[PDB]
């Protein structure tokens, strides 16, 4: 689906500053937009450039054991500065993510990693007559992130009975370490409603698996790092309360 | 109604008048109360006058 060939190494490096924030990307090119939309306005309080930073989540190891990972939101987002603050103060919000997963390594490692955006991801528990069921925290693993295995998701039926092999269907890019060393995922807000409850549903599911397994030359790095910066996207919310002043 | 943006309020002002600084304070309070006398009696203490330092 993602059957793209930008150059191969790297020409330029071009950085992206969003008010505090500073990330330099590989390049900036070969970037997907979630269905072709963009986050738009609700057509509210609209907290800009201050809540429009890029925050960093942490960054996971890729081993030649790794199953895999997977995240929530806003959920990984909420133990980021004023953003965190925006989804515990309000009781409305509705917000995109610009998902950029960068990854780097030698021209002497292999592998690919795709990275699979997920609307309403619920995860394993083939308990139809009841989903839900892991608790709110086991459910929540925030910035750290939960992983996946061969809160239990099952890596081949994509941790929801479900065939990775068709995972495809969702908005993805594959990260071919040969190729691109960066991924970029813009997700729109997507929900039943006009705008909703951060706290309880979670709107998105990154879930970054691999499909070719890591094999660096001979002796080097055992394992390469996986990062994961989002930014939230034209975001409001409505309406303060009370400050309430942990 | 019930609406939470983060406007700067909300509307402009509803009449403030009596809260103005000039009715603030244009009520007369006691400052204090000094006592006199006219004593055929040498009372030098009450002694006709009573002198107070004007101090709020």
């Amino acid at each position: 689906s993602p059957n793209i060939e930008a150059c191969g190494y790297s020409d330029r490096v071009l950085q992206l500053t969003l008010g505090n924030s500073t990330i330099t990307t590989q390049e900036a090119a070969n970037s997907v937009v979630a269905y072709g939309r963009w986050p738009e306005y609700l057509r509210p309080t609209e907290p800009d450039v201050a809540a429009c930073r890029f925050y960093t989540l942490d960054t996971v190891s890729w081993t030649k054991e790794s199953r895999g990972w997977w995240w929530k939101l806003p959920d990984a987002l909420r133990d980021m500065g004023l953003f965190g603050q925006n989804m515990y103060y309000h009781y409305l919000g509705r917000s995109g993510y610009t998902v950029h997963v960068q990854c780097n390594a030698s021209k002497f490692h292999q592998g690919a990693l795709g990275v699979f955006a997920v609307p309403e991801m619920c995860l394993a528990g083939d308990s139809n007559t009841t989903t839900m069921h892991t608790s709110y925290q086991n459910a929540n693993p925030g910035e750290k992130g939960g992983t996946f295995t061969g809160f239990c998701p099952v890596d081949y039926l994509l941790g929801n009975g479900t065939l990775l092999g068709n995972a495809f269907v969702f908005p993805h890019q594959i990260i071919n370490l040969r190729t691109n060393n960066c991924a970029t995922l813009v997700l729109p807000y997507v929900n039943s409603l006009s705008i909703d409850s951060m706290v309880k549903h979670n709107n998105w599911g990154i879930a970054i698996l691999p499909l070719a397994p890591l094999n660096f030359a001979s002796e080097s790095s055992p394992e390469i790092p996986i990062t994961l910066t989002i930014a939230p996207m034209c975001c409001e919310f409505n309406g303060l309360r009370n400050i309430t002043l942990p | 109604p019930s609406d939470t943006v983060q406007t700067r309020h909300v509307v402009q002002h509803r009449s403030r008048s009596e809260s103005s600084i000039e009715s603030f304070f244009a009520r007369g309070a006691c400052v204090t109360i000094m006592t006199v006398d006219n004593p055929a009696s040498t009372t030098n203490k009450d002694k006709l006058f009573a002198v107070w330092k004007i101090t709020y």
